């Protein structure tokens, strides 16, 4: 896998080129402890956030728990907890290491297809992933909503800024984007 | 590539593991060392030419058989490629300097290093006196900061390691 | 037992690698990190029964059935076992600051938990409720710094997640 | 494996007791810079310290490259100088480690049975490690001799103070004494 | 140890078959080569120190550098190492010519070689140049007859082939 | 279709190796035996219906029961199937004088043979007579060489051996 | 494995010398054909020579045969006909090679721990080797006795000399009697 | 301990048969007074032999008797003389015997296992029993070379025949071979 300065070393060899842009580099370095911050909001809040974006994705198609539908019956059920989960996890290694290559290689090449060959929707999917793209920007900004999350609320305490890491909430959403694509 | 972040992410992704306490600690070691070698991996980008040609001359100057017709540094292509040689390890220590691992000496210098000079009767000897050079060549704080040169001078011992 | 040291080293080891750039750096995150975590463990090992105890009081204040005849908080040994149990969840979190790493909760908490519960037909409700109360009740600068805070809560949603 | 942190965790668990000596696991971190210099002065020069060890176990015992010697013929030679680094690899682990768990548990744990099946003798293995030993103390010093090093005489620039890490090279000694002690 | 029979007994029990047709066939080949192949065999036993001596001269002839101070031919000890070396390869020549195969060159030269040479600094062009001497060197019938020659010639092609 | 020479080939494969010393002396072998085994295919091509003939007869004289209603001999057509097998094993025994291997005997008469006669119910006796009669009717230098002979022997010692 | 000249080759290689005694590998080569029509002789007559040695053991020792016998019931019978044909293989090799080594290594190397671990008499084993021992002496000298083959009679027609490969007899006996020694 | 006329008994108790081949028996006693000669050659030269040995095993290997060496200290040398006088004694007493029971049995059973546990090269010792294999040859032909024996050359002045005992030779090598092959 690549990381945000391996990704930089990569597109420097296409040419066998030094990487000259240590700026850029340094830029990455200085958002480092807000980029850990990220990373610990989302993995310290990620069973909440798989339980409550699955359920949402039921609640909002009641067919996926009747006759047929793919959360039904417990084994299928079980299986869609363990999918979130694992999708959450490869998009909070992504944001760890500032480059969505692990994402890509290691979760949503050939996705599609073997949720196509086992009938999973790929719509439902999409749902669930939506519901945890608007969880992680919340955990990020350190400003989930009491209406959402009732007692199960969590405050990280990060050192607030204006844009509440506005930069790492895009980035973070990209890589559930790129879920999303790999899925539609 | 063997970085500090891949490592973890690896170790972590075996285990089904999130990110944990001792992968974000890892990372904060990187925030830590960065400007060392950033500032390491900005000189070598500056002055790469200049590195790798004294260190290409101190290697034919210790071996000047390599000028002897048939050899290794005989004839201007030979000694183009040579030099050529001594800067794509330069390049990928600088690499290692940006990225804080040996990832991109690991795959893209030392793999297949030994069965390329063994196939061409390239000797290793020269390969190592130009590292060996330009690993004694620094020093701080005229090159650049203490640790700057520490970060630099390991990479330079890892690649005379593979070498040796 | 993951620290951040056994990690890379198990890494190193499966590669045949002696410690390089990544490793080194690795471990000066735990340099940087260690006082804040060593600041909640000294804060943890100094007040671990009061810690305990509050949260074993929170779990009950919640779930007073538990009191009833025949209920897991029913009798003195049982309500002795409960405290103990959360006290044992706190006293492995304290092991994890010292180690910075989730090592000791993996092997010595999380492994077996659920087996153990279902065995005994222990809800799990009361256990995740005391270790919430815990991660909610700390605030820096008061109880400890940001950074040991920060640490502390991590390793209860940890924990917590690992109920859930 | 353990590190010296985990170390004392396994110690108070034998009591379900708190680790209560954060005085002393603050001592370990305060000598943890210099602690990294000694692990980079070891792996910087372990190629010329096995070359250079394993060469003068043989300098001093000429059978090992005589018929029927265990350096004889290319295969056992390569062997031996593949066992002189993989050695070295465990100590310098242990050292990053501050704890021999991975040395003992990886390297030592059936070594001497091992070398016992093979006719690999232990004593001109313990001259190795021996002269390894002292290697690795003049390296963590930063005082390696020109008479003993020559053309490939290395300096690592670490900052000096007056002991040179004299608690640092006890420790490494102590890990090759334990490779001594698993093959005495 | 690699030869004929060995190859055809190693093939026949992996399939658990006795010898068959195609085996004893295999074994006329020997009964018909043996005789180019042992007198090769007594010609190199009987005059091994005058064959290695002058490889080892025309290597260090072609390489006058290994005289130098710190170099692989520079002492005493170096010299009688390198001339041994030499006679070495030549013995495990005899040894593979007694045996109709490549089998204790293999085991006992080949195996491991690469390393050794690179953890000592040995270049591997002065070996090669030996071998090579002595490959362009022989002539039949002078030396001994054509088949003879052949077989020698081949299992020195082989050394040179392992180091190239 | 084991030989000589596809038995060293995969041994050489198997190893990554090129044809060696051991590989090009085993098929000095074919060379020098070919001349028999030729002579055997060549006089067996010849006169195989009558060597056929008189084998298929032997083995009825044996076991005229065979003869008696609802027996293996005893249609027009099992009669004729029977003497086709007895010639079927005989040209699997001429192409293994051609190729100087079982090759042919064993992937195209001795493997299924068994599951074959068990599942029609046909006495294995009969076949072994047959070969049998075959395997003592030769003589040398009448019917060709020892050498010729001896080849032919052996791979009819092979088939009664397969069925044995 | 080795055979007789890589066993040579291993004697010299004791004191790093060259093999010398080219002489006694010329007489090897000079004995090649007559090896080759030992070694024909063995593999042209194993089906007969293992069921006569078995039935010839068992019918010196009926108890094989009857309750709690080894060669009772099906299954034993069955895996005893397959050792025999496997030990006379193992013995065809190492006369095939001049050496006992693939014999050594590959058959006799725990043979009787598996035995005892099995309840395989060895006695009777010992006996089956003595009959194929004698089999094979008559096969190499092309000798066979009417008497005991009947109509199962095999002429193998190798050319006559008047000690009928006493050496060969001999060498054979000794693989034989190898088998016999690791089993006694 | 068997002989070789009772390895003859054993061999035809195997079939509770009587011995029958009284004529391999005669042969044996017909060779009687050679084979006291043959080891009246061995057992009256043992000393000179041994020491040979020894010091022919230690001058090919210079290791045995320098740091590490298993001929090092004064202890080690002595239990070495000790273990090849030994090893000489129990071929003689085979040689006496014609029957090598008596050293499978009391001398090579657990050699190799026992060299193993205490770093004994089996190599070295391999070495020393091919030297005394070639000198017991010698002896027992009553042609030592004064190039190898200097003033310490010995005649025994046995009735001499062409063949100078070939068969007693090849036997008495037979049972160092067996050695060899026990530490091999
Ligand atoms: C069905 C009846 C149903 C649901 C189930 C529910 C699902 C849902 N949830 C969100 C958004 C959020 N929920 C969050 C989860 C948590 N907050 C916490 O503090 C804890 C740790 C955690 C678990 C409870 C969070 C943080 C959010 C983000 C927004 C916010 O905080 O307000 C959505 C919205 C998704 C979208 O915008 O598309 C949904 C649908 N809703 C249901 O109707
Ligand atoms: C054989 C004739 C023979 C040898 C070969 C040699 C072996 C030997 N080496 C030491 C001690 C050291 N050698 C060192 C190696 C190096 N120093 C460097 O700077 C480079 C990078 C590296 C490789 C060449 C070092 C550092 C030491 C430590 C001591 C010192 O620096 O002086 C010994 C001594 C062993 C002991 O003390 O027990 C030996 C024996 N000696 C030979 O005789
Ligand atoms: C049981 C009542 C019983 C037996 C069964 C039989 C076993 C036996 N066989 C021999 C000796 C030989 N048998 C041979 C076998 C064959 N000869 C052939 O020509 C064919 C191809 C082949 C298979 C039938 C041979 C060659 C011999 C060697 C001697 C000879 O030819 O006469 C023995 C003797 C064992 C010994 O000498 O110790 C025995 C016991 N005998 C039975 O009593
Ligand atoms: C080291 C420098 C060194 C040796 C020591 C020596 C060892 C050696 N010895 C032989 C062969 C023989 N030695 C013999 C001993 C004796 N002959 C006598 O008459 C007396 C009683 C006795 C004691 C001295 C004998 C009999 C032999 C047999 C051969 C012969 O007589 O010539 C060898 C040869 C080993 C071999 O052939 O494998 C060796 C190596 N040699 C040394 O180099
Ligand atoms: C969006 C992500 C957040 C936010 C984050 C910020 N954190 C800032 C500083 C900061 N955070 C940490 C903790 C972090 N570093 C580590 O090493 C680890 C774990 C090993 C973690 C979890 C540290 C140490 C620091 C630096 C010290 C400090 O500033 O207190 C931070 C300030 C720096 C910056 O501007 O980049 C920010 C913004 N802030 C927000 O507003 C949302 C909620
Ligand atoms: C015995 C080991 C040495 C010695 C070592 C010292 N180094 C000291 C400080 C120091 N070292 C480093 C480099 C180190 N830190 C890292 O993060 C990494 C790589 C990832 C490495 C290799 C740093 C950054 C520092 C701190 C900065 C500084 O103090 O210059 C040090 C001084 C502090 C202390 O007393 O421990 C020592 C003693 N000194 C000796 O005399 C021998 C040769
Ligand atoms: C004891 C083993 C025998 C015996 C054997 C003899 N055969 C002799 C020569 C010979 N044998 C063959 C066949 C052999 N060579 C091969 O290449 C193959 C198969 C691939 C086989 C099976 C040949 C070709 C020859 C050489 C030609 C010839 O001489 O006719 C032989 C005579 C030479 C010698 O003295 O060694 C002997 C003695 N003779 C006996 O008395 C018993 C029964
Ligand atoms: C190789 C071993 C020899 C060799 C030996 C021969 N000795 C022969 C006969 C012989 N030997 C003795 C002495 C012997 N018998 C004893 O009772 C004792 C001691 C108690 C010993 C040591 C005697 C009495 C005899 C018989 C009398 C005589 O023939 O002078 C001998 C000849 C007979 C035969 O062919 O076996 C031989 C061959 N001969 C050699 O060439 C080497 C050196
Ligand atoms: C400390 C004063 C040393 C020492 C240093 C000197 N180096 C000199 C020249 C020089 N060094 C380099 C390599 C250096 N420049 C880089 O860009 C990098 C890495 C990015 C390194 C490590 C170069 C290319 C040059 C030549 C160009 C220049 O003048 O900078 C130098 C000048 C004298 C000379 O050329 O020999 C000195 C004094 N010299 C010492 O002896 C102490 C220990
Ligand atoms: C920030 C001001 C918070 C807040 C804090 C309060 N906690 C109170 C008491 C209290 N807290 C703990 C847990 C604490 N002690 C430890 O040793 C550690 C960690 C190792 C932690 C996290 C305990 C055991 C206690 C009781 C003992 C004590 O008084 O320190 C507390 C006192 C009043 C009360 O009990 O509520 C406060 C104010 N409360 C808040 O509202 C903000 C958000
Ligand atoms: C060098 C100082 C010695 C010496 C060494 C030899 N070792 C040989 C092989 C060998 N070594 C080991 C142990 C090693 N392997 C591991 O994985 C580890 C720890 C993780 C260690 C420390 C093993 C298991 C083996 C067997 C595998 C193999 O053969 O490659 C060896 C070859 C023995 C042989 O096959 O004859 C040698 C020569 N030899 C010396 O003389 C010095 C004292
Ligand atoms: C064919 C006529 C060649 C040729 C041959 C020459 N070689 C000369 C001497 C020589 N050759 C060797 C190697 C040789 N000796 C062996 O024992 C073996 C193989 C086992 C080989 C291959 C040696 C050691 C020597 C020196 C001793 C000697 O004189 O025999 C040689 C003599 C003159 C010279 O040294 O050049 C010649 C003529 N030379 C040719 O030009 C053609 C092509
Ligand atoms: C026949 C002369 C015996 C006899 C033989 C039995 N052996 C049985 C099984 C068996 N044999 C071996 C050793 C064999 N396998 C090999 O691979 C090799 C050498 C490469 C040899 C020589 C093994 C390992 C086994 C176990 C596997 C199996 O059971 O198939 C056997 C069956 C024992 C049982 O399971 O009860 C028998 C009966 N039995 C006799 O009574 C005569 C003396
Ligand atoms: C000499 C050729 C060797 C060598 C030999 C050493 N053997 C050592 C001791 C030793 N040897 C045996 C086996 C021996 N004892 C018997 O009773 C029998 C046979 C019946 C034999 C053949 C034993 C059991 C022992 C251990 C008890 C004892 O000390 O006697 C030995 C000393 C080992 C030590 O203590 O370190 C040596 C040196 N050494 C060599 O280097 C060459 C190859």
């Amino acid at each position: 896998m690549l990381d945000a300065f391996s990704r930089a070393v990569v597109s420097a060899d296409a040419s066998t080129s030094t990487v000259s842009d240590i700026a850029a580099l340094r830029a990455f370095v200085a958002s480092g402890n807000r980029r850990l911050d990220a990373v610990n909001a989302i993995a310290s809040n990620a069973s909440c956030m798989v339980s409550d974006a699955v359920a949402g994705m039921i609640c909002e198609n009641q067919g996926l728990i009747q006759a047929g539908g793919n959360c039904y019956p417990n084994r299928r059920m079980a299986a869609c907890l363990r999918d979130a989960e694992i999708i959450l996890r490869y998009v909070t290694y992504a944001l760890l290491a500032g480059d969505a290559s692990v994402l890509d290689d290691r979760c949503l090449n050939g996705l599609k297809e073997t949720y196509a060959a086992l009938g999973v929707p790929t719509t439902s999917t999409v749902r669930a992933v939506q519901i945890m793209k608007a969880q992680a920007a919340a955990h990020i900004q350190d400003t989930p909503s009491e209406a959402r999350a009732g007692a199960k609320l969590r405050k990280m305490g990060s050192p607030v800024v204006e844009d509440r890491c506005a930069s790492l909430v895009a980035e973070a959403s990209s890589y559930f984007d790129r879920v999303i694509s790999a899925l539609s | 590539m063997k970085s500090v972040v891949t490592t973890v992410i690896a170790a972590a992704d075996a285990a089904g593991r999130f990110p944990s306490s001792s992968d974000l600690e890892s990372v904060q070691g990187s925030i830590q060392r960065a400007a060392a070698r950033l500032e390491a991996a900005e000189k070598l980008a500056g002055n790469i030419d200049a590195v790798a040609t004294e260190a290409y001359n101190a290697c034919i100057k210790k071996y000047p058989y390599l000028n002897n017709a048939g050899e290794a540094n005989s004839t201007d292509t030979f000694k183009a490629k040579c030099a050529r040689d001594i800067k794509h390890y330069l390049r990928l220590i600088q690499y290692c300097l940006v990225v804080g691992g040996t990832g991109p000496l690991d795959e893209w210098g030392i793999a297949g290093q030994r069965e390329v000079y063994r196939a061409l009767g390239l000797p290793t000897a020269p390969y190592v006196e130009a590292l060996s050079f330009a690993r004694n060549r620094g020093c701080a704080p005229r090159d650049m900061s203490a640790q700057a040169l520490t970060e630099y001078n390991a990479l330079l011992d890892y690649a005379i390691n593979s070498l040796s």
